[PDB]
RNA sequence: UUGACCUCAAAUCAGGUAGGAGUACCCGCUGAACUUAAGCAUAUCAAUAAGCGGAGGAAAAGAAACCAACCGGGAUUGCCUUAGUAACGGCGAGUGAAGCGGCAAAAGCUCAAAUUUGAAAUCUGGUACCUUCGGUGCCCGAGUUGUAAUUUGGAGAGGG
RNA sequence: GUUCUUUGUAAAGUGCCUUCGAAGAGUCGAGUUGUUUGGGAAUGCAGCUCUAAGUGGGUGGUAAAUUCCAUCUAAAGCUAA
């Protein structure tokens, strides 16, 4: 097929070729709304390795984000503490900015569901990104089981709840020693690890 | 706040400790309702012993390597000398385990001897047939016990060649030590110019 | 010629090129698609020919 | 391999009869696969080469590989990945005009 | 219990057993381990000598498996037969027959040689041996066989 | 001149969905200071309180880009241990996991990347009828910029 | 258990020989910054810059080069107790 074409091109993204399509698709996307619904996926093969068919109930969104670090919204720079806390400029913002992206995505379609999102263009000031979502009350998505798990309200926004890629990668979920703090989620790590078990015969 | 001559103590109890204590004043009621449970549940499940079959498992660790424990399933290769497919195994009741490989021969051989010991001890009900009640045995662990296996006699004939153990640990030791220097220098002594 | 997201047929004339096989670039995936019974196809080839 | 029977040592270990497990499928996920190098040569073809490849290949045939590899180093992650890197365009030098 | 505490024996008596010039205040000293160095540095140089600075090389992931070795010494070497064939195997102190201990089955990894056994040969399985044991137990007929 | 396509619109168009509440537990973001250090700035309190977004009957995690270094274990979760230990720390005050082992419960899996190409075999909707959590016939439409079947690495596929 | 629906020359499993075996990119990874962690020449996370490969890649708790080895297969997804 050509997908597989599609794969290894869009990993060339400094040819000419790609180079020249990513000034006039991020000038496009610039002159379009910040949020706005895709007609088609830009990257079709990158639609389906995430999981978006070619029916309906599957919805592209494009999202422009604004990129950088997240400034401290104190008042005048002023933190009102000890001087470790009195950073502004250089804090990080621990969540992505495709999380941000999938995040306004769903709360603009909140009837949908948050599948998945991938990069698209960046330039200096935005990063752009295309949002598949599922559409839950399409009876083409309730049918079809190999897509209406996402129906079942435990996946009400699992983009809010950093349950999509992006938001488990921000949230650490990975097997080994290197996520330890933040294996079965971090703070019910640390709830076990800070919890004073008594039993009834102490021990 | 440093008294007199007692150990030094690292209770650890400077954060809001109180909200996270967990008294198990539920240990009798959650056990009871374990065993509501795994009665309800080998009521549910047709006769059928309340688990699957495990194999035998060598402990990694050699604080346990010495000794022999239930693994998490049998692997492919023990199933297929066994004489079944991994979705039969899986839908008569044996554990399977696609990760675990058998670089041991007497692990493996041991697998396939209690799959078919299970094999020949089960009896498996027809889809459509009449399979008359076969009085449910509730643990197949308890069925087919893991046994540590014999290494050695009782008794036996001393057989002394002088080979002074601890002196052979010491030369295994040194070797090991010095290994690489050796190694090194040799490949600097077959430089030839 | 047309197809949007470009990247789908870029690989084509040159894939066409090494495996020997004549390609044209022709105006209008609606006019393919009308070729084809649908709306666009982007793609039109013959592989067997009546005599 | 076999080990020596003994807790100390270079091969140290119980003797276990061994037996050779069959290869699984992984271990070969970088595989060969005529696909992906028909597919990834084609795409050489069609797209040219980055930036940094052309300098790359600029400072090989000036600077000489040593050069180059200190910056395909700087521009990749690892040195290992630097190595591959100017193995592969002392390879398309190769395969260009001076053939 | 509490109807068995000095407590209740203090009732009545207006400072508790806590006394009248200095009192029961919050934290006199400061709390915990504070001022180890500076005014409970007599209480710390004694009855805590070393208790300050670093002392060797880190250690970093240190697995207690890896260094698992459980020491039994020649003065018992003989517990880990059973009872009753300890004394079957006492008599009859033959070469031949000799009874086999797998130590590291035992639970041991390290055969130590603190005490002494009786003349009779044993066949000891042991991961590490001291050199002292394996020449009392070659001295004793019996002989040390290196497992793993 | 007509008929398409692409993209973008409008309709009190046909059918739906989201908001808000609760919030003990759960998933994230954001985020202190009192306090301890007998002062105090790193540290500590605490990756906590407060603030914000988001679910359910549980949630999350989950079938290894794991642990290990062994005669190797084999999804996740929880308990007993590991262990107040390895380690972190004005190495000060303090902080502080993880492998193994016993147990509770156990469950396994599926998409992308394949030419159906001798037959888009797939699906929403409308309509009529029916045995109405749906089925059948018909008709628009979706869809080849790829919807079905076939395969998911443990494999598996094409031929004999 | 009971009885009509009997699906279907349909579907699935099994051995041998042969040819293959597609496996996820602004992603891994790297530098730097901030935060965080017990993770200490840097535990995870995130911003910016650089930006891979396919006998490759990740990990193997002291930074680096060289030579091996071991163990998994990321950048996509569901799942009860
Ligand atoms: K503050
Ligand atoms: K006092
Ligand atoms: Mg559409
Ligand atoms: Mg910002
Ligand atoms: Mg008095
Ligand atoms: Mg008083
Ligand atoms: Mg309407
Ligand atoms: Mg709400
Ligand atoms: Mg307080
Ligand atoms: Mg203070
Ligand atoms: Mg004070
Ligand atoms: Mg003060
Ligand atoms: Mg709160
Ligand atoms: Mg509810
Ligand atoms: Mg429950
Ligand atoms: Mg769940
Ligand atoms: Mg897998
Ligand atoms: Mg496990
Ligand atoms: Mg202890
Ligand atoms: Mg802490
Ligand atoms: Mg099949
Ligand atoms: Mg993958
Ligand atoms: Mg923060
Ligand atoms: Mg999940």
């Amino acid at each position: 097929g050509a997908y597989k074409y599609l794969e290894e091109l869009q990993r060339k993204k400094q040819s000419d070729v790609l180079r020249f399509l990513q000034r006039v698709r991020v000038w496009e996307y610039r002159q379009k709304n910040v949020i706005h619904r895709a007609a088609r996926p830009t990257r079709p093969d990158k639609a389906r390795r995430l999981g978006y068919k070619a029916k309906q109930g599957f919805v592209i969104y494009r999202v422009r984000v604004r990129r950088g670090n997240r400034k401290r919204p104190v008042p005048k720079g002023a933190t009102y503490g000890k001087p470790t806390n009195q950073g502004v400029n250089e804090l990080k913002y621990q969540r992505s900015l495709r999380a941000t992206a999938e995040e306004r995505v769903g709360r603009r379609a909140a009837n949908l569901r948050v599948l998945n999102s991938y990069w698209v263009n960046q330039d200096s000031t935005y990063k752009y990104f295309e949002v598949i979502l599922v559409d839950p009350q399409h009876k083409a998505i309730r049918r079809d089981a190999r897509y209406n798990w996402i129906c079942d309200p435990v996946h009400k926004h699992r983009e809010a709840r950093g349950l999509t890629a992006t938001g488990k990668k921000s949230r650490g979920i990975n097997k080994g020693h290197k996520f330890n703090n933040t294996k079965a989620g971090r703070r019910k790590t640390w709830k076990r690890q800070n919890t004073l078990s008594l039993w009834r015969y102490r021990k | 706040a440093i008294s007199k001559n007692l150990p030094i103590l690292k209770n650890h109890f400077r954060k809001h400790w109180q909200e996270r204590v967990k008294v198990h004043f539920d240990q009798a009621g959650k056990k009871v309702s374990r065993r509501n449970a795994r009665a309800t549940r080998a009521a549910k499940i047709a006769p059928r012993p309340l688990d699957l079959l495990r194999p035998v498992v060598r402990a990694p660790t050699v604080k346990y390597n010495r000794k022999v424990r239930a693994g998490r399933g049998f692997t492919l290769a023990e199933v297929k000398a066994a004489g079944l497919t991994a979705a039969y195994a899986r839908t008569i009741g044996i554990a399977v385990d696609h990760r675990r490989q058998n670089r041991n021969q007497e692990i493996f051989d041991a697998n396939v001897q209690r799959l078919k010991e299970y094999q020949s001890k089960i009896i498996v009900f027809p889809r459509n047939g009449k399979a008359p009640e076969a009085e449910q045995v509730l643990s197949a662990a308890a069925t087919f016990p893991i046994a540590q296996p014999a290494t050695d006699v009782e008794a036996r004939a001393v057989q002394d060649n002088g080979e002074s153990a601890f002196r052979t640990l010491r030369l295994a030791r040194s070797e090991k030590k010095f290994r690489g220097i050796r190694e090194k220098r040799a490949r600097e002594k077959a430089e030839a110019e | 010629n047309d197809v949007d997201p470009i990247e789908l047929v870029v690989f084509l004339p040159a894939l066409c090129k090494k495996m020997g096989v004549p390609y044209a670039i022709v105006k209008g995936k609606a006019r393919l698609g009308t070729l084809v019974n649908q709306k666009t196809s982007a793609v039109a080839a013959l592989t067997e020919v009546r005599a | 391999t076999v080990k020596t029977g003994i807790a100390i040592g270079l091969n140290k270990g119980k003797k276990v009869t061994s037996m050779t497990p069959a290869p699984k499928i992984s271990y070969k996920k970088g595989a060969a696969s005529n696909r992906t190098k028909f597919v990834r040569s084609l795409v050489r073809e069609i797209a040219g080469l980055s930036p940094y490849e052309r300098r790359l290949i600029d400072l090989i045939r000036n600077s000489g590989e040593k050069r180059a590899r200190k910056v395909a180093k700087k521009r990749l992650g690892s040195f290992t990945r630097a190595k591959a890197k100017v193995e592969e365009m002392n390879n398309i030098i190769a395969a260009s005009r001076r053939h | 219990p509490s109807r068995f505490t000095k407590t209740r024996k203090h009732r009545g008596h207006v400072s508790a057993g806590k006394g009248r010039i200095g009192k029961h205040r919050k934290h006199p000293g400061g709390r915990g381990m504070a001022g180890g160095q500076h005014h409970h540095r007599i209480n710390m140089d004694k009855y805590h000598p070393g208790y300050f600075g670093k002392v060797g090389m880190r250690y970093f992931h240190k697995q207690q498996a890896h260094f698992w070795k459980p020491v039994l010494n020649l003065d018992k070497l003989w517990t880990l037969i059973p009872e009753d064939k300890r004394d079957q195997y006492l008599k009859s102190a033959s070469k031949e027959t000799a009874p086999v201990i797998d130590t590291l089955a035992a639970g041991y990894g390290k055969i130590l040689g603190k005490g002494r056994i009786p003349n009779v040969p044993v066949i000891v399985k042991a991961r590490f041996v001291s050199k002292l044991a394996e020449e009392k137990i070659r001295a004793a007929g019996g002989v040390v066989e290196l497992i793993a």
